[PDB]
C-alpha cells in the first residue's frame, strides 16, 4: 500500500505526504514572529549562526518578493529559494500582464494553487516551507497570510512560525485581548519591532543578539530590512521599556 | 461614430451616439456601443464594431475572473493592460479605438487605446471618427475638476458637435457616469435630438395586394405525437 | 522504505537519498576555499594513483564565464555536468545584459537546478559539492553548493575527505585575521591546508593546484597560478608539514 | 522520461474505484456544510474553523462566487476547494461567456465541473479534488436549484441536503422541517438551528458563514438604468447581520 | 520509480482476459436494473434509479437516460460519472456525421464508436476503461429499430429484449416467457414494467424511482419521436399495470 | 470581386407584435451566371430562424456549423435555444476566423419564448451585433431594401400587415438587383405556428 | 536486490552499484593497452574470435586521421560513444576549423554518459575507451571510465589481466617517454606490454592489431603484415 | 508514456505473446478450406442465448474488399479495431499503387499491426488470430493464409484456430488433401460445413458460411442454405 510514498489518499482521508512536509520546518530550528502595526507589519525572525566560517550577513530567510513585500521562509534552504524565485516570478508576471504590483492576498493564494498542485503531482513533491507574507498594501492595510505545504492560507492578526510556535501563540493573543482590536495601534514603526520581539522574548525564554535575528520591517509601500547595527538600537531599547 | 470620455473631480463620464453604419448605409438608428468589461468599468467602442465588441468581452472575462481572484473591484489600468497584450500581437491588424474608463478605490482613470497596442491618457480623450468634432467643444468649456451635473452637459454637447458635422454620428446620444463610491448610472438616450418627421401617407394594403404562388403552413413546433 | 526515491519523504523530515549523496562527496578528493579579502584562492588536491598519470593536466579546476572558478569534489563527471550547465547559463545572462553575471547570481541559478533532482524521480540526485566564487563589482565571494541545494556565504568552506584537517585551521585563520588576509598571503594559506590535509591521505601521495580570482593579483580575473609563484606556495606548504 | 501517464484510479477486485472511496473519505474530515431550497431563495450554510487563534476568519471564505447568482461551498480540504474553484469559474467564461455572452445555466454549469473531476480520476500525476460541493444557485430556464458535486465526478439535484463529517445529523434534521412552500426567513431559521447540532465551535455569526441565493439585489449590481437586467441573487451576509437571525431563531 | 509503481493493468492476464474488464462488470452489477425492449413500433428504455431518498429530488434526475441525438438514447448501468464522458463524445460524434452527410447517424456506427474508445483505453497509455453499459435504443430507416448492449470491454452484441445491472439474470427470464415477435409499444411497457417489478430494488416500485422512455413510430408522417415520461406519466402507467 | 458579391442572396426581416418576419430571394449564382433557382437559405433551429447572405460555400458550411453547435445545446439544456444566447453563439463563431474572413452576413430573427418578445438581430463579416427591433437588412440589394424598408415599415404590425409590408419590400428590391430575382419564400412566424408562403415574382 | 534494480538510487554507502557492473563489462571483454611518449601514441588491442570459424572483430574504431578509439567492453554499448565522436570531430573541422582536441573531447563524452546514468531507464555505458591522437598540445592518452572520468596518462591498461600490463608500463616508463621520433620502439614495447595480458591466448598475426599516431605520421591501423614486423 | 506492456522474457519469449495465443484459444472457433476455384471460410457463433437478434449482430466474416475475406478468432473488441484499420490499408493500395489488395499484402499489413506492439512500450499485441482469404485481380488461385497475434503469419492449405481446432484438424487430414483440393465450389462448402458440426453443433444457427468465387465474387450462404447442406450430412 502506497500511500505514503505517492501522493494518493489514504483511509484516514489525510495525504500522509503531506503532512510529512510540516515536519521538515521544525528541523531547521527557524522561529518567526510576525505582527500588524498600524502603519506597518514587522516580521523578526531568527538567524542562525553555528560557525566562526559562515558570513552572516549572506544567510538569509527573508526574500523580497515585490517592491512592497518581504517573504519569510520557515523550512529548508534549497526549498526557500525555489519558492522565493517562484513567488517573485509570478508578482513580477502580475504587474506586467494587469498594470500594478500584485497583492498580498492574491499572493498567498497564488503560491497556495501551485503548492497544491505539488501535492497533486506524483513525480514533484511539495516544497515543505512555510512561507508568510508581510505587507502593508493601501488595500488592505496592513496584511499578513500565512500559506503551507498543502495549499491552505487564512489571514492572520499576527502568526508565528516554528517548533516553539504555540508557546508564541499565547503571548500574542493575550495581547489581543487587551486591546480588543486585531492590529497594535502605535504610529512609530520602531516600537513596533520593540513590541514583536518581546512576545518573542517571553515565548523562547532566550535573549537575543543583533545576529542572532534578521528583521523585516514591511512600512507603507516599501519593504525593507534593518541591518546588524539597527537591529541592536532595538534590542537596547527593550531594556528602555 | 464618436465617443468622448471627460474626466472630472469625482468620477468619469463616458458617452457615445447610437448610430451603427456599416459603409454609407445606416445599419441601426439605435444600438448601444456602450460595452461592459466590468459594472464600473463601461467603455465604448468606435472604428470596426465587430472587432471592438469582441475584445472587449473577451477581456471582460478574463477581468471578471480576476476580480474574483482577487475579491475587489477591478481596476481600470487592469483592463487596459489585458486590451493593450492582446492588440499587440496582431500589430494593430485589428482594429480597436476604445476609450475605457471606470472608477476603482484609487480613484478616476481615463484611458484611449488604438489597434496596434498604443495608450493616451488625459483628462478628456476622444476618440473615432467624429472625435475632431467633440474635441473642439470641449477645450473651450472645460475646467478642471467639474461636477458631475457639469460633465453630463459637457460631454452631451460634445457628442452633439459630433452630429452635424460627422456621419458617422447621428441618433441619440447615450451617458452612462461613474462616480466614486456609488453605481453606475446608464442614463441611455440622455438626448434624442433627429426624430423620424411624419409621412405623408400610410402604406396599407388590402389582401391580395401582392402576388403569392401557392401556400402551405408549416409547424415547427416540436415533432408530433400522434 | 523512505529511499526508493526522493518523492517519498520519511516522518523525519529528511530525504535520505540526498544525506546519502553527501557521502559520495566524502570520498571524494580534498578541496579548500578561502574567502580573502580582495578574491579568494582555491585548492585541490590531486592524488598521483600511479607515476602513469600526466601532472596537472587533468583539471578539477574549470572557469565559468572569466571571473568565476569552479571547483568540486564527490563524483567528478557529475560535477562536470554540473559546471557545463552553468557555462550555458552564464553566458544566456551575458547575452541578455550585456554584463558578466555576479556571484550571488551565479550560485541561484545552480541551486536551483541542484534543488529540482532532488524533486524529480525521472532525474538522479546529484553527488557533488563545488566551492566556486570569485570578484565582481559587488566584492569577493565564496560559495559552497551542497547536493542537497544549499548554499551560505563563506569566510572558509572545505569538502572532500581531509576537511577534518582544512576545517580547523580556518578556525584559527580568521582568529590570525578577523578583517582576513591578503592576496598574495593566501597562495601559501590555500597551499598550506592541502598539505595538512593529506593527513587524511596519507595512502598515497599528490600533486598541488592552485588557482585564484582576485582583484589585486589578476584583476578580478580567474587565472592558474603557474610557474615559479605555484611552485613557492609547494615549497611552504611541504615545509609546515615537516 | 516521466513515464507518469497511467491512471492512479483503479478498480477494486469487489467493485468500486479505490481512489475515489478515499476521497470519499476526506470529505468526511472536513466541515459542515449545508443546503436548503426554499420556493422564494436558497440558503446555503459553513462553519468556519481557523488553524490559529490569530488567524482571522474574516478574511476567510469557503461561499465562494462562481458566477453573480451562483454560489457554491465545500465540505472537504481546503487546499482541493481553492483550485476548483478558480477552475469552476473559468469554465464558466471560456464556455458559455465567450460563445453565450451570459451567466451559464446552474444545471449546465455543474456538469462542465464534474468533466474537470473526471479527467483528475485519469491519467497519472492527478488525483481527484477530495470535496463536495454543493453549487446552490439561480438561472432563468430551471429555476432555483440546488445540486451536490461528488469527488466521483458525478451530480443530483436535491430539495435540502448536507454534506461533511456531520452530514447524516443534519439532512435527518432537515427531514421533519422541510415542506412543499417555504419562506426564505423560516429557511435562515432552519440553517443556523441545524448547524448549531453540528458545529463544535461558537455559534455566533462571526463563525458561522451565511449566504442566501434569495431574492436579486439591483444595488449591489454596480450600475443602474437598465431595468431590464438583473443583480446578484447572492448576497453574503456579515457578521452582525447572522447575530440578528440567531435572536430570530 | 516511475515502473517501481505501475502494476500494469493494460496486461493481458494468463486466461487471455483483462484484469480491469473482468472488475468492470462486477462494479457495473452495483447499479440498478436497465432494461431495453424491441416492440416493432418502437424502442421501450425503462430504468430504476440506484439512488433514491426522500430529500433527494428525483423529479429532474437524470441519471440513466440521456439522449445522444434525436433518434437515439441510452440507459447507464454503472458509474454515472463514467459514463458521462462517453455520453458527451457521442453527441460530438453523433452531430460530425450529420454536419458532413447531411443524415443522421445509423445506430451501428455509433455503437461501434463508443465501443472503440473503451477498447483504446486497454489498448495503451496505461489508462482504465470506463466501466459503463449502455443499452442503445436507436433508430434508423435501413434496419428499422435497433437495439443494443455495449460491454466495458468494447463489444456490442444485438438484441431483441435485454437487461444489465442488479439482477441481470431473473429479468432477462421474465422476458424470454413473455415476449412475442409481434409485441406492440403497448405489450412492451407493460412487459417491462412487471420485469423491474420482480427485480426491484427496495420492495416497493415507485414512479419517482422510474425513469422510463420511449422512442414511437406513432408520431405522425413517419417521423420518430422519442418521448421521456415525466414521473407523473409513469404514475398514469403505473396504474396501467396496476403496481399501484 | 468581392467573395461576398459574387453571389449575392439578399436576406429581410422585419419585426412585428406578437410576429417576425423573415424572407428571401432563391436566387443562387455564380457571378453572372444563374445557377439555381432551387435554393433556400432559411433554415431554422426551433424558434429562431437562421437567413444568410453573401458568398456560397459560407452559406452552406456556417449553416451546417450552427447546426452542430445547436444540437450540442439542445441535448444538454434539454430545451429550445432562445434567439438571444444565439446571438452570442452567431457574433463569437464568426469572430474565429477573423483573419482569412467568414464573408457572409447572418440575420436572426426569433421569437423570445420566456416573454413574448419579438426579437431581431443582425451580424456581418468577422461578428457585430447590430440591435435593431424595427429591421436588419443584408446581401446586395441592402440599398434597394433598407430605403423600401424604412417607409413602409410602421411600428406594432399584425401578422397579416406584416406580410404585405414584407412581401412587397423584397419583391421591388430584388427586381431592382440584379443579383436577386428568380422567386421569393416568406416565412411569416408566430408564438405558435408557421406558415411559408412563396411569392410569384417576376422572373428576372 | 534493494537498489540494485534500479539507476535513480542511492546507495548508502556513496555510490551507484550500476558504475560498479559497468565495470566488469570490461573485465569480461577484450584487452586493450595504451602506451605514448611525447611525439607518439600506440594502441595495441587485442582482438577476439568467437571460435576458429569465427574471425576476429576489430576493437579500434578510425574516428580521424589524427584519432582513434578502442574498446575493450561490450561492442553495442561502444556504438554509441563512436558515432558521437565522430559526428563532434567532423563538427569541430567544419565549423572551427580545428582538430578536435582529444582532451577536449574527453570532457564532452564525460557529461555524455552522465547524463544517461541520471535518467532512469539509462545506464552508464559499459564500455572503456582508449582515445589516442596527436593534436596540438602534442599526444594524448585518455582513460575513459564507465562514469564518465577521464584520466590522462604515459601508460594505462584496461581489460582482464590489465593490471599485469600497467605493471610492465611502470617498469619501462621512462625507457619509451625518451624514444622519440621513432615510431617503431614504441609500438614494440606496447607488444611486451600486452604479453603480460595473455593466458595463453596467443600473440599471432591475425590477432593483433596495432594503431599509432605521431606527429607527423597519421592514425593508421595496421593489420596482416604489418604487424607481423613487430613481433 | 512508454511503459513496457510488452516485455522480454527469461525464456527468450515475449510474456504477450504467450497470453495472446490463449486468447485465442478460448475465443471461436475459424475453419478454412479452399478450393481450386472458391475459398471457404465458416465460422462458430455465439447467438446461444435466445432473444438475441441474430440478424443485426455482428458477423464472424467482414469483407474487406469486393474479393478479400477475413475472419477472426481470439478477442471480439479487438478484431473489429484490425478490420477498420485494413480497410484504410485497402484503400491506400488503391490511392497510390492502383488495382484492390492483394490476399499476400493485407496478410502482411495486420501482422504489421501486432509487430508494432510486439517490439515498442506502452502497447501490448491485440489477442486476435485471423483467416484471410481470397483472390488477387484476375487470378483464379485461391490464396488461404493465417495471421497471429505474434505479428506472424504462415500460408495454408487449411488451417483451423480456435476452440478443439485439433479435433477439426485431424477430421481434415482424413479428409482434405494439400496435393488435389476440392473441385467444386459445394463439395468445399460441405466440408467446412462437416467439420464444424462436430464441436460448434446446435444447427446453421450457430453455424455460418461464407464463400469468395474468383475475381470480385462475394457472395454469403443464409441461414437456409446452411441448414439444407446440414441435413443431407447428417444423413450421408
Amino acid at each position: 500500500g502506497y500511500d505514503r510514498h505517492i501522493t494518493i489518499f489514504s483511509p484516514e482521508g489525510r495525504l500522509y505526504q503531506v503532512e510529512y512536509a510540516f515536519k521538515a520546518t521544525n528541523q531547521t530550528n527557524i522561529n518567526s514572529l510576525a505582527v500588524r502595526g498600524k502603519d506597518c507589519t514587522v516580521v523578526i525572525s531568527q538567524k542562525k549562526v553555528p560557525d566562526k566560517l559562515l558570513d552572516p550577513t549572506t544567510v538569509s530567510y527573508i526574500f523580497c518578493i515585490s517592491r512592497t513585500i518581504g517573504m519569510v521562509v520557515n523550512g529548508p534552504i534549497p526549498d526557500a529559494r525555489n519558492a522565493a524565485l517562484r513567488a517573485k516570478a509570478e508578482a513580477a508576471e502580475f504587474r506586467y500582464k494587469y498594470g500594478y504590483d500584485m497583492p498580498c492576498d492574491v499572493l498567498a493564494k497564488r503560491m497556495a494553487n501551485l503548492s497544491q498542485i505539488y501535492t497533486q503531482r506524483a513525480y514533484m513533491r511539495p516544497l515543505g516551507v512555510i512561507l508568510t507574507f508581510v505587507s502593508v498594501d493601501e488595500e488592505l492595510g496592513p496584511s499578513i497570510y500565512k500559506t503551507d505545504p498543502a495549499g491552505y492560507y487564512v489571514g492572520y492578526k499576527a502568526t508565528a512560525t516554528g517548533p516553539k510556535q504555540q508557546e508564541i501563540t499565547t503571548n500574542l493573543e493575550n495581547h489581543f485581548k487587551k486591546s480588543k482590536i486585531d492590529h497594535i495601534n502605535e504610529e512609530s514603526w520602531e516600537k513596533v519591532v520593540e513590541f514583536a520581539i518581546t512576545h518573542m522574548i517571553d515565548a523562547l525564554g532566550t535573549e537575543f543578539s543583533k545576529n542572532d535575528l534578521e528583521v523585516g520591517v514591511a512600512t507603507k509601500d516599501k519593504f525593507f530590512t534593518l541591518s546588524a547595527e539597527n537591529i541592536e538600537e532595538r534590542l537596547v531599547a527593550i531594556a528602555e521599556q | 461614430t464618436t465617443i468622448v470620455g471627460v474626466k472630472f473631480n469625482n468620477g468619469v463620464v463616458i458617452a457615445a451616439d447610437t448610430r451603427s453604419t456599416q459603409g454609407p448605409i445606416v445599419a441601426d438608428k439605435n444600438c448601444a456601443k456602450l460595452h461592459r468589461i466590468s459594472p464600473k468599468i463601461w467603455c465604448a467602442g468606435a472604428g470596426t464594431a465587430a472587432d471592438t465588441e469582441a475584445v472587449t468581452q473577451l477581456i471582460g472575462s478574463n477581468i471578471e475572473l480576476h476580480s474574483l481572484y482577487t475579491s475587489r473591484e477591478p481596476r481600470v489600468v487592469s483592463a487596459l493592460q489585458m486590451l493593450k497584450q492582446h492588440l499587440f500581437k496582431y500589430q494593430g491588424h485589428i482594429g480597436a479605438y476604445l476609450i475605457v474608463a471606470g472608477v476603482d478605490p484609487t480613484g478616476s482613470h481615463l484611458f484611449s487605446i488604438h489597434a496596434h497596442g498604443s495608450t493616451d491618457v488625459g483628462y478628456y480623450l476622444s476618440l473615432g471618427s467624429g472625435s475632431l468634432a467633440a474635441m473642439a467643444v470641449l477645450e473651450s468649456h472645460w475646467k478642471q475638476d467639474l461636477t458631475k451635473e457639469e460633465a453630463i452637459k459637457l460631454a452631451s454637447d460634445a457628442i452633439q458637435a459630433g452630429i452635424w458635422n460627422d456621419l458617422g454620428s447621428g441618433s441619440n446620444v447615450d451617458v452612462c457616469v461613474m462616480e466614486i463610491g456609488k453605481d453606475a448610472e446608464y442614463l441611455r438616450n440622455y438626448l434624442t435630438p433627429n426624430v423620424r418627421e411624419e409621412k405623408q401617407k400610410s402604406y396599407k394594403f388590402p389582401r391580395g395586394t401582392t402576388a403569392v404562388l401557392k401556400e402551405s403552413i408549416v409547424n415547427i413546433c416540436d415533432i408530433q405525437e400522434e | 522504505g523512505y529511499d526508493l526515491s526522493n518523492s517519498v519523504f520519511s516522518p523525519d523530515g529528511r530525504n535520505f537519498q540526498v544525506e546519502y549523496a553527501v557521502k559520495a562527496v566524502e570520498n571524494g578528493t580534498t578541496s579548500i576555499g578561502i574567502k580573502c579579502n580582495d578574491g579568494v584562492v582555491f585548492a585541490v588536491e590531486k592524488l598521483i594513483t600511479s607515476k602513469l598519470l600526466v601532472p596537472q593536466k587533468n583539471v578539477k579546476i574549470q572557469v565559468v564565464d572569466r571571473h568565476i572558478g569552479c571547483v568540486y569534489s564527490g563524483l567528478i563527471p557529475d560535477g562536470r555536468h554540473l559546471v557545463n550547465r552553468g557555462r550555458e547559463e552564464a553566458a544566456s545572462f551575458k547575452k541578455l545584459y550585456k554584463t558578466p553575471i555576479p556571484i550571488p547570481a551565479f550560485a541561484d541559478r545552480l541551486g536551483q537546478y541542484v534543488q529540482a533532482h532532488t524533486l524529480y524521480n525521472s532525474v538522479r540526485p546529484f553527488g557533488v559539492s563545488t566551492i566556486f566564487g570569485g570578484v565582481d563589482k559587488n566584492g569577493a565571494h565564496l560559495y559552497m553548493l551542497e547536493p542537497s541545494g544549499s548554499y551560505w556565504g563563506y569566510k572558509g568552506a572545505a569538502t572532500g575527505k581531509g576537511r577534518q584537517s582544512a576545517k580547523a585551521e580556518l578556525e584559527k585563520l580568521v582568529d590570525h585575521h578577523p578583517e582576513g588576509l591578503s592576496a598574495r598571503e593566501a597562495v601559501k594559506q590555500a597551499a598550506k591546508i592541502i598539505y595538512l590535509a593529506h593527513e587524511d591521505n596519507k595512502e598515497k601521495d599528490f600533486e598541488l593546484e592552485i588557482s585564484w580570482c582576485s582583484l589585486s593579483e589578476t584583476n578580478g580575473l580567474h587565472k592558474f597560478v603557474k610557474g615559479d609563484l605555484l611552485q613557492e606556495a609547494i615549497d611552504f606548504a611541504q615545509k609546515e608539514i615537516n | 522520461t516521466d513515464r507518469y501517464s497511467f491512471s492512479l484510479t483503479t478498480f477494486s477486485p469487489s467493485g468500486k474505484l479505490g481512489q475515489i472511496d478515499y476521497a470519499l473519505t476526506a470529505v468526511k474530515q472536513g466541515v459542515t456544510s449545508l443546503g436548503i431550497k426554499a420556493t422564494n431563495g436558497v440558503v446555503i450554510a459553513t462553519e468556519k474553523k481557523s488553524s490559529s487563534p490569530l488567524a482571522m476568519s474574516e478574511t476567510l471564505s469557503k461561499v465562494s462566487l462562481l458566477t453573480p447568482d451562483i454560489g457554491a461551498v465545500y465540505s472537504g480540504m481546503g487546499p482541493d476547494y481553492r483550485v476548483l474553484v478558480d477552475k469552476s469559474r473559468k469554465v464558466a467564461h471560456t464556455s458559455y461567456k465567450r460563445i453565450y455572452g451570459e451567466y451559464p445555466p446552474t444545471k449546465l454549469l455543474v456538469s462542465e465541473v464534474a468533466k474537470i473531476m473526471q479527467e483528475a480520476t485519469q491519467s497519472g500525476g492527478v488525483r481527484p479534488f477530495g470535496v463536495s460541493l454543493l453549487i446552490a444557485g439561480h438561472d432563468e430556464f430551471n429555476g432555483f436549484s440546488l445540486y451536490q458535486v461528488d469527488p466521483s465526478g458525478s451530480y443530483f439535484p436535491w430539495k435540502a441536503t448536507a454534506i461533511g463529517k456531520g452530514s447524516v445529523a443534519a439532512k435527518t434534521f432537515l427531514e421533519k422541517r422541510w415542506n412543499d412552500e417555504l419562506e426564505l426567513e423560516d429557511a435562515i431559521h432552519i440553517a443556523l438551528l441545524t448547524l448549531k447540532e453540528s458545529v463544535e465551535g461558537e455559534f455566533n455569526g462571526d463563525t458561522i458563514e451565511l449566504a442566501i441565493i434569495g431574492d436579486e439585489n439591483p444595488d449591489l449590481l454596480g450600475y443602474t438604468g437598465i431595468p431590464t437586467d438583473k443583480g446578484p441573487r447572492f448576497r453574503k451576509l456579515t457578521s452582525q447581520e447572522i447575530n440578528d437571525r440567531l435572536e430570530a431563531l | 520509480g516511475s515502473r517501481r509503481y505501475d502494476s500494469r493493468t493494460t496486461i493481458f492476464s494468463p486466461e487471455g482476459r483483462l484484469y480491469q474488464v473482468e472488475y468492470a462488470l462486477e462494479s457495473i452489477s452495483h447499479a440498478g436494473t436497465a432494461i431495453g425492449i424491441m416492440a416493432s413500433d418502437g424502442i421501450v428504455l425503462a430504468a430504476e434509479r440506484k439512488v433514491t431518498s426522500t430529500l433527494l429530488e428525483q423529479d429532474t434526475s437524470t441519471e440513466k437516460l440521456y439522449k445522444l441525438n434525436d433518434k437515439i438514447a441510452v440507459a447507464v448501468a454503472g458509474l454515472t460519472a463514467d459514463a458521462e464522458i462517453l455520453i458527451n463524445t457521442a453527441r460530438i460524434h453523433a452531430q460530425n456525421y450529420l454536419k458532413t452527410y447531411n443524415e443522421d447517424i445509423p445506430v451501428e456506427i455509433l455503437v461501434r464508436r463508443l465501443s472503440d474508445i473503451k477498447q483504446g483505453y486497454t489498448q495503451h497509455g496505461g489508462l482504465r476503461p470506463f466501466g459503463v453499459s449502455f443499452i442503445y435504443a436507436g433508430y434508423d430507416d435501413r434496419y428499422g429499430y435497433q437495439l443494443y448492449t455495449s460491454n466495458p470491454s468494447g463489444n456490442y452484441t444485438g438484441w431483441k429484449a435485454i437487461s444489465v445491472g442488479a439482477n441481470t439474470s431473473a429479468a432477462q427470464t421474465l422476458l424470454q416467457m413473455d415476449y412475442k415477435d409481434d409485441m406492440k409499444v403497448d405489450d412492451a411497457i407493460e412487459l417491462a414494467l412487471k420485469t423491474l417489478s420482480k427485480t426491484t430494488d427496495s420492495s416497493a416500485l415507485t414512479y419517482d424511482r422510474l425513469e422510463f422512455a420511449t422512442i414511437r413510430k406513432g408520431a405522425n408522417d413517419g417521423e420518430v419521436y422519442q418521448k421521456i415520461f415525466k414521473p407523473q406519466e409513469i404514475k398514469d402507467i403505473l396504474v396501467k399495470t396496476g403496481i399501484t | 470581386s468581392d467573395p461576398s458579391s459574387i453571389n449575392g442572396g439578399i436576406v429581410v426581416a422585419m419585426t412585428g407584435k406578437d410576429c417576425v418576419a423573415i424572407a428571401c430571394d432563391l436566387r443562387l449564382g455564380s457571378q453572372s451566371l444563374g445557377v439555381s433557382n432551387k435554393f433556400e437559405k432559411i433554415f431554422h433551429y426551433g424558434h429562431v430562424f437562421l437567413g444568410i447572405t453573401g458568398l456560397a460555400t459560407d452559406v452552406t458550411t456556417l449553416n451546417e456549423m450552427f447546426r452542430y453547435k445547436t444540437n450540442l445545446y439542445k441535448l444538454k439544456e434539454e430545451r429550445a435555444i432562445e434567439p438571444e444566447t444565439f446571438t452570442q453563439l452567431v457574433s463569437s463563431s464568426l469572430y474565429e476566423r477573423r483573419f482569412g474572413p467568414y464573408f457572409v452576413g447572418p440575420v436572426v430573427a426569433g421569437i423570445n419564448s420566456k416573454s413574448g418578445k419579438p426579437f431581431i438581430a443582425g451580424f456581418d463579416l468577422i461578428g457585430c451585433i447590430d440591435e435593431a427591433k424595427d429591421f436588419i437588412v443584408s446581401g446586395t440589394a441592402s440599398d434597394q431594401l433598407f430605403g423600401m424598408c424604412e417607409s413602409l415599415y410602421e411600428p406594432n404590425l399584425e401578422p397579416e400587415d406584416l406580410f404585405e409590408t414584407i412581401s412587397q419590400a423584397l419583391l421591388n428590391a430584388a427586381d431592382r438587383d440584379a443579383l436577386s430575382g428568380w422567386g421569393a419564400v416568406v416565412y411569416i412566424i408566430k408564438k405558435d405556428e408557421v406558415v411559408k408562403r412563396y411569392l410569384k415574382m417576376r422572373q428576372d | 536486490n534493494n537498489y540494485d534494480g534500479d539507476t535513480v538510487t542511492f546507495s548508502p554507502t556513496g555510490r551507484l552499484f550500476q558504475v560498479e557492473y559497468a565495470l566488469e563489462a570490461i573485465k569480461q571483454g577484450s584487452v586493450t593497452v595504451g602506451l605514448r611518449s611525447n611525439t607518439h601514441a600506440v594502441l595495441v588491442a587485442l582482438k577476439r574470435n568467437a571460435d576458429e570459424l569465427s574471425s576476429y572483430q576489430k576493437k579500434i574504431i578510425k574516428c580521424d586521421e589524427h584519432m582513434g578509439l578502442s574498446l575493450a567492453g561490450l561492442a553495442p554499448d561502444a556504438r554509441v560513444l563512436s558515432n558521437y565522436l565522430r559526428q563532434q570531430c567532423n563538427y569541430s573541422s567544419l565549423v572551427f576549423n580545428r582538430k578536435l582536441a582529444v582532451e577536449r573531447a574527453g570532457h564532452l563524452l564525460c557529461d555524455k554518459a552522465q547524463k544517461n546514468t541520471q535518467s532512469y531507464g539509462g545506464r552508464p555505458y559499459g564500455v572503456g575507451l582508449l582515445i589516442i591522437g596527436y593534436d596540438k598540445s602534442g599526444a594524448h592518452l585518455l582513460e575513459f571510465q564507465p562514469s564518465g572520468n577521464v584520466t590522462e596518462l604515459y601508460g594505462t591498461a584496461i581489460g582482464a589481466r590489465s593490471q599485469g600490463a600497467k605493471t610492465y608500463l611502470e617498469r619501462t616508463l621512462d625507457t619509451f617517454i625518451k624514444i622519440d621520433g621513432n615510431p617503431d620502439e614504441l609500438i614494440k614495447a606496447g607488444v611486451e606490454a600486452i604479453s603480460q595480458s595473455l593466458r595463453d591466448e596467443s600473440l599471432t598475426v591475425d590477432n593483433l592489431s596495432i594503431a599509432i599516431v605521431g606527429k607527423d605520421t597519421p592514425f593508421t591501423i595496421y593489420d596482416g603484415e604489418a604487424v607481423a614486423k613487430y613481433i | 508514456y512508454d511503459r513496457a506492456l510488452s516485455i522480454f522474457s527469461p525464456d527468450g519469449h515475449i510474456f504477450q505473446v504467450e497470453y495472446a495465443l490463449e486468447a485465442v484459444k478460448r475465443g471461436t472457433c475459424a475453419v478454412g478450406v479452399k478450393g481450386k476455384n472458391c475459398v471457404v471460410l465458416g465460422c462458430e457463433r455465439r447467438s446461444t442465448l435466445k432473444l438475441q437478434d441474430t440478424r443485426i449482430t455482428p458477423s464472424k466474416v467482414s469483407k474487406i474488399d469486393s474479393h478479400v475475406v477475413l475472419s477472426f478468432s481470439g478477442l471480439n473488441a479487438d478484431s473489429r479495431i484490425l478490420i477498420e484499420k485494413a480497410r484504410v490499408e485497402a484503400q491506400s493500395h488503391r490511392l497510390t499503387l492502383e488495382d484492390p489488395v492483394t490476399v499476400e499484402y493485407l496478410t502482411r499489413y495486420v501482422a504489421g499491426v501486432q509487430q508494432r506492439y510486439t517490439q515498442s512500450g506502452g502497447v501490448r499485441p491485440f489477442g486476435v488470430s485471423t483467416l484471410i482469404a481470397g483472390f488477387d485481380p484476375r487470378d483464379d488461385e485461391p490464396k488461404l493464409y493465417q495471421t497471429e497475434p505474434s505479428g506472424i503469419y504462415s500460408s495454408w492449405s487449411a488451417q483451423t484456430i480456435g476452440r478443439n481446432s485439433k479435433t477439426v484438424r485431424e477430421f481434415l487430414e482424413k479428409n482434405y488433401d494439400r496435393k488435389e483440393p476440392p473441385a467444386t465450389v459445394e463439395e468445399c462448402v460441405k466440408l467446412t460445413v462437416r467439420s464444424l458440426l462436430e464441436v460448434v453443433q446446435t444447427g446453421a444457427k450457430n453455424i455460418e458460411i461464407t464463400v469468395v468465387k474468383p475475381d470480385s465474387d462475394i457472395v454469403a450462404l443464409s441461414s437456409e442454405e446452411i441448414n439444407q447442406y446440414v441435413t443431407q450430412i447428417e444423413q450421408e
